């Protein structure tokens, strides 16, 4: 009934989405060959949200892969659960962007994006009642951030009534992979505040610290981080695919969390996240989930929430739980830490419960907090933007393509007034 | 002999030069004008729908 | 020397061997894209009218 | 058992020198050790396989047994017409000489010997059906 | 469907000596004459286990003919089919057209008559000659004239050998060339120029044979002939007979002089290394570095082109390649036709000859076009004909044989009229 | 009962007909040796429409091959389903026209056409009630176009009451085989506009494009192209051979497609055409078939249908389908693409259903649309003809044979007023 088209852009989007489709297919019991192998009939009535039946028990994901270099597409097709994607949905260039936002927004987009638009248009009309779109991409790269940015703009002006999620990793000074990270991030954020409905900020630094202490991994390869991100996304949309005692759809979360149409950047967390050596010594109850949920070292962004205030927050629970215990828990955590919440809004917490836990766990949760501390990350980026922009470093590889300097001045102006209004509402 | 070789090369480089394609430019112009007409027609039809 | 000079000037003006074909294909690609956009606009407009 | 390979047919590849010394019984000289090392492999994997060792030894036996003269031309003109025809010298310098004469021969001197089987899998970006044909591309969109 | 091949002159039957060597290896026929229906267009099968070609070698001097009679192909050729005069024409058109032709042409025509009556589905004739010499030019024209009288409507493919501009071996070849054309205009239907200097360049550049003899030249000429009759001999995806050049390549009854070319001319070491496909050979067949006539078609504008394809080739990519040629601007076509091509595809790949310098190639191209550069060649020869005729040089030889100055003057103006025709049509 | 004789002219006609009789014989279950070995009795009931009884379960096709060079005939006898034709039907000349329309219409026709007329007259009198004749040929070649054209004229003056189908390929400048393409195509069209009842315009250009885009093949030999055209011919003629919920015979389609006696040039399209890689990742729905039918890239002519308006269009469905879904799908297409249809004719769509799908599929459809876009192709050809005739190129191989100049001027006039009246009705 309610439908979600999934879009993966760039290298980060493809790898994360690949692991994401593994997690979802496992939850719905589809083997890597694309046939049904589950046991419960509860998985059967809600596969139209993510899959389309082709011919007698063959379910294909409703996804669109998009990049510019065949290396990523092959890494997709080589891995397990890599043969279930419809080969028509692999719209794909040949030359490569190369961390150039202008190349991802003016040069290569002009020949790739009409094609991706036709593919997504056919996939959107394959279903009847759209609920929204779900876009996974990065913010530093060129083929991911720039091209995904244009795709969001085109979609928002095509279907203006449907919701839109975007999960984007953001740069950090310590984990600073690309050198034009600020030049890409500022322009992408500048477009996301004018097009996207809401964005959920990720970063590799917080994921690293999480798998350091909580997971106690020794060699945390990228597969594990993408496994965490995938677990988060499934936790987001658990409510549409499963019945619960208090259903919270995508639009329901958005209208509960966005007080003002420019305040839609969330910080995310997940729980339980306990090491294999410590899963035996712990308890499984809602306070055990909650007091790990609100922990600042469990957030998936590099923004200490106790350096600012929460505007709103939301919890999505999965498993057989007691709603009384849920609400009294949210009540107590809001009364105890009263200063860290905003004053002019009562009941800063939206909560929901679903009746199906993920496989392997008895009870899980997902935390989506709209805090004001994100302005520190934006300042951290904008100052680097101004530092490079004072003496025009790396500027000509954007300038000599068609983009002018005014775009940068506009982007920095928007970032500055955006952190001003975060600070203002704090 | 060498002068003849260079002359032939010059005329070849002269043949290779341009990219005008005037009739295609005119086709492009009429397509863009038709697109503009249909866009204003679209917004007018939306107003009528309201 | 005169033919050498004129040869160098024409070689500077032609901008490269693949330039003409790159330009022609770019024009053709623009034509195809514009035609597709125009058809999509017609579809939108007829949906509005129905 | 830690390498998880049947070891009965395997020597440690570091034992090649001592094996040559025991084979000759006298001592290895420089031109003997050179041939031994260039015909067998001593660089990539410490474990050895009997069949690899045999494959190398056969070539070594041939090399010792027979000799092809490096002078395949006695007429500069005929050699030169072969050079302009791009017909190449049939014989191989590794079979012909004991050591390399020049630095480029020294560059390519070790390519002949049989490679040891890769003890591990190889990660190679290989083109797939989606990339080769099914996947949508700009060229396909334009026809 | 049968076609018979007659060879005139010293160069003609040496070309035949390479052509029939190629045909026998193609159809698996040993030189003794017997195999150890595709052959039916060239060899008629007498009695039991014996095929005898549909050809007549003819010459005035018996030296090269009885070299054939004593060569390796003694049994293959019918003893009567080889025809030899008693004394040569000696580089003398008038001598080889009025003095000795009057003795030899009757025996030749009364022989081809019974070869045709042996035949059933005669497609046409194809003639082999060089116009620089005396025998090939003189009685070649005489034989063509009486053939046009006897049959007329049948096509005649003329693969002539014109003299090169700068590399040349005779002295009076301008007189013989001009006098041979004057009848080659209104007698031949389809005439293909083959020059030796361009073949020397091809063997030097591509085949990298720095010391080529006449054997190598005749070898790849046989490759060209075999490549444009392979459609008749074997079935292909898109075949083309001998009557199609007549229509598809001759826009006007007196403009029929086709450049030829071939690709890929590749030696043994350059094959196992180049990656061969259809696009690159379709390109390489159009450069002047691979034509069979030393002229610059960059100066000219094409009228029509024919593309024979042999081997592993599909109609898709040959269509894509000819599209790339049509869209390139380094060559230009005439406005008198927008459709300037005619493809043709045959399945069997070109065979290799023992001792031949070419390699086993998967696919090959034979291009036969028509342009205005040939109009430039005729003027180039016309210049050096005027130079020698202005001083009345060598004229006494022809007048002694029995001719006059009228045919010199009228052949000169006939070539001028033809020059007018090319510069007119090129407009 | 109702009868259809088959006439194949030219090399293209012969090979197309070879694949056609292969696929029809397969549909009726008769083996390449000519004996019936099928299962269902439904196949036996309607084989007299295309066959005659010989001896002991041997059925011969009611086909007449006609050419001028034995290479065609050998290629027919060589392949499978080649030993089922009656050798008396191998009426066949000896010389060859050589892409000369005058040779195919005045010299060699004078001695071959009495023989082909004798054998077709014998085959027509042998059956009881003719429905029509069916001719497959080219418009570029000489022995095919010219000879088949005179045959059409002789047949129409003899039997003016029987229908007529002509599958004719039209040359395109981008796929340009021979040099005298316009000199032959203009003359043949000039005769077809007054002789044939209707024509199905084909070209190799759209076939190559379809194999590139939809089929995604490597080496599209002539076998697959002729396999596609044969599939179209089996689809257009399926209504007679198999009972359905709504039948539409040849005359039925003609009167539903031809509003004016000179407006009888059709373009065709066939579906489903999907790659083997994406063959299992899809479903088989009526909307899935309809979107592939009305796609402009699926027409088998090099005429962009969005450059004009359809006068009328017809769809022939095969397979167990829902008529309600068929009708509402046609209604949806006629509503959404409301500008591409002519205004002064409501309900421009004819539809029919047959209950037997083609072998190897679940459900299929054949599209036959009489649009106004064909005037682009005729202009595309006539401008070439005027370019050559302005300066009399290649003219003498026709004039010196018996044709005169006013024939070319008349063919120009007939091409010119035809494209004028197409432009008028646009
Ligand atoms: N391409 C090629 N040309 C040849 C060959 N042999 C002779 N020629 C050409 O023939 C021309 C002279 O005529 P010839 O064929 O030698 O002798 P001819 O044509 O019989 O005339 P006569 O000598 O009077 O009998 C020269 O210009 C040569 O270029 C050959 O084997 N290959
Ligand atoms: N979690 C995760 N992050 C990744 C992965 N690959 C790249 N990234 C992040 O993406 C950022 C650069 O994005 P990039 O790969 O260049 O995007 P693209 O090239 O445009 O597709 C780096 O800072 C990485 O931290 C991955 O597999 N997993
Ligand atoms: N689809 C298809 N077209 C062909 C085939 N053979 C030839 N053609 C087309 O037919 C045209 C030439 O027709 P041609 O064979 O000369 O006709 P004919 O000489 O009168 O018999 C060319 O433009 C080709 O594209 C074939 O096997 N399949
Ligand atoms: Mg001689």
């Amino acid at each position: 009934m309610r439908e979600i088209v999934h879009i993966q852009g760039g290298q980060c989007g493809n790898q994360i989405g690949a692991k994401f489709w593994e997690v979802v297919s496992d939850e719905h019991g589809i083997d890597p060959t694309g046939t049904y192998h589950g046991d419960s009939d509860l998985q059967l009535e809600r596969i139209n949200v993510y899959f389309n039946e082709a011919t007698g028990g063959r379910y294909v994901p409703r996804a669109i892969l998009m990049d510019l270099e065949p290396g990523t597409m092959d890494s997709v097709r080589s891995g397990p659960y890599g043969q279930i994607f419809r080969p028509d949905n692999f719209v794909f260039g040949q030359t490569g962007a190369g961390n150039n936002w202008a190349k991802g927004h003016y040069t290569e987009g002009a020949e790739l994006i009409d094609s991706v638009l036709d593919v997504v248009r056919k996939e959107a009309e394959s279903c009847d009642c759209l609920q929204g779109f779900q876009v996974c991409h990065s913010l530093g790269g060129g083929t991911g951030s720039g091209m995904g940015t244009l795709l969001i703009s085109k979609i928002r002006e095509e279907y203006p009534d449907r919701m839109m999620l975007t999960f984007s990793v953001v740069p950090s000074p310590k984990v600073s992979d690309t050198v034009v990270e600020p030049y890409n991030a500022t322009l992408s954020v500048h477009q996301l505040v004018e097009n996207a409905d809401e964005c959920m900020v990720l970063d590799n630094e917080a994921l690293y610290d999480i798998c350091f202490r909580t997971l106690k991994l020794t060699t945390p390869t990228f597969g594990d981080l993408n496994h965490l991100i995938s677990a988060v996304m499934s936790g987001i949309t658990c409510c549409l695919r499963f019945p619960g005692q208090l259903n919270a759809d995508l639009r329901k979360l958005a209208v509960n969390l966005i007080p003002f149409p420019r305040l839609h950047f969330f910080m995310v967390g997940f729980t339980p996240l306990t090491s294999r050596g410590s899963q035996q010594y712990r308890a499984l109850t809602v306070p055990e989930l909650t007091q790990q949920m609100w922990d600042a070292k469990n957030m998936m962004c590099a923004a200490d929430p106790r350096h600012g205030r929460y505007l709103t927050a939301s919890a999505l629970f999965r498993g057989r739980m007691s709603t009384k215990e849920v609400d009294e828990q949210m009540l107590n955590v809001q009364n105890k830490n009263s200063s860290y919440f905003v004053e002019w809004i009562p009941n800063n917490v939206k909560s929901s419960v679903c009746d199906i836990p993920p496989k392997g766990l008895k009870m899980s949760a997902t935390f989506i907090g709209n805090s004001t501390a994100i302005q520190e990350m934006f300042k951290r980026v904008s100052e680097q933007f101004t530092a490079m922009f004072r003496r025009k470093a790396f500027l000509h590889w954007y300038t000599g393509e068609g983009m002018d300097e005014m775009e940068f001045t506009e982007a920095e102006s928007n970032m500055n007034d955006l952190v001003s209004e975060y600070q203002q509402y704090q | 002999n060498v002068l003849n070789k260079q002359r032939d090369d010059t005329t070849d480089a002269s043949r290779l030069t341009p990219g005008e394609l005037s009739e295609e430019q005119a086709y492009i112009q009429q397509l863009q004008d038709e697109m503009k007409q249909i866009d204003e027609e679209l917004v007018e039809a939306e107003a009528k729908n309201r | 020397s005169e033919m050498g000079s004129t040869l160098t000037t024409t070689r500077n003006n032609m901008g490269g061997i693949f330039s003409a074909k790159e330009q022609s294909t770019a024009v053709q690609k623009r034509i195809k894209l514009l035609e597709n956009r125009l058809e999509k606009a017609y579809v939108k407009y007829n949906q509005s009218i129905t | 058992v830690a390498l998880e390979v049947d070891g009965a047919t395997h020597i440690v590849r570091a034992k090649l020198g001592d094996i040559l010394k025991d084979i000759l019984g006298r001592q290895p000289r420089k031109h003997e050790l050179d041939a031994w090392f260039t015909h067998l492999d001593f660089d990539r994997s410490g474990v050895m396989g009997i069949d690899e060792y045999i494959k190398g030894v056969e070539r070594l036996l041939e090399f010792s047994a027979t000799g092809v003269t490096p002078a395949t031309y006695s007429s500069f003109d005929t050699q030169r017409t072969d050079w302009v025809r791009h017909t190449r010298v049939g014989y191989e310098a590794q079979q012909t000489l004991r050591g390399p004469m020049t630095t480029a021969q020294e560059v390519g001197w070790h390519t002949a010997k049989p490679a040891p089987p890769e003890t591990a899998q190889r990660r190679t970006l290989g083109s797939t059906d989606v990339t080769q044909r099914e996947g949508h591309t700009a060229a396909s969109y334009y026809g | 469907r049968e076609v018979i091949s007659i060879h005139i002159g010293q160069a003609g039957i040496q070309v035949g000596n390479a052509c029939w060597e190629l045909y026998c290896l193609e159809h698996g026929i040993q030189p003794d004459g017997q195999m150890p229906d595709a052959f039916n267009t060239f060899f008629s099968e007498t009695g039991a286990g014996k095929h005898v070609p549909r050809c007549i070698f003819l010459d005035l001097e018996p030296t090269v003919v009885d070299e054939v009679r004593t060569g390796t192909y003694r049994q293959l050729f019918h003893p009567e089919q080889l025809i030899s005069g008693k004394e040569d024409a000696a580089n003398n058109f008038a001598r080889g057209h009025y003095t000795i032709g009057k003795e030899i042409v009757d025996l030749a025509l009364d022989r081809i008559r019974k070869l045709a009556d042996n035949c059933t589905g005669l497609q046409g004739f194809l003639v082999f000659n060089a116009v620089g010499g005396g025998t090939g030019s003189g009685l070649g024209s005489l034989l063509l004239e009486r053939l046009s009288v006897d049959y007329g409507k049948k096509s005649k493919l003329g693969f002539t050998v014109y003299p090169s501009p700068q590399v040349s071996t005779a002295v009076v070849e301008p007189y013989n060339s001009v006098l041979s054309t004057h009848s080659l205009l209104e007698h031949t239907d389809v005439a293909v120029m083959l020059d030796n200097e361009a073949i020397y360049d091809i063997c030097r550049r591509s085949l990298d044979i720095e010391r080529p003899t006449y054997t190598n030249l005749n070898r790849l000429i046989a490759q060209v002939i075999s490549s444009l009759t392979a459609s008749l001999r074997f079935d292909g995806a898109l075949n083309v007979d001998i009557t199609e050049f007549q229509t598809n390549l001759v826009p006007y009854p007196r403009i029929h002089f086709m450049l030829s070319s071939y690709a890929p001319i590749i030696s043994a070491e350059k094959a196992y290394h180049e990656q061969l496909s259809v696009a690159e050979i379709t390109n390489a067949a159009f450069e002047p570095a691979s034509m069979m006539v030393k002229c610059d078609p960059r100066h000219g504008k094409y009228m029509a082109c024919c593309l024979m394809y042999r081997g592993d080739v599909v109609p898709k990519d040959v269509n894509a390649s000819v599209a790339t040629i049509k869209t390139k601007r380094t060559i230009q076509f005439v406005d008198w036709c927008p459709t300037g091509f005619k493809c043709g595809i045959n399945y069997q790949p070109p065979t290799v000859v023992p001792g031949g310098d070419l390699a086993k190639v998967q696919r090959a191209v034979c291009m036969i076009s028509n342009s205005t550069a040939i109009g430039e060649i005729f003027s180039r020869l016309d210049h050096k004909f005027d130079l020698m005729y202005a001083k009345r040089a060598f004229v006494h030889w022809y007048v002694g044989e029995g001719m006059e100055e009228g045919e010199f003057s009228e052949a000169r103006e006939d070539l001028a009229a033809l020059e007018k025709d090319f510069e007119e049509v090129g407009a």
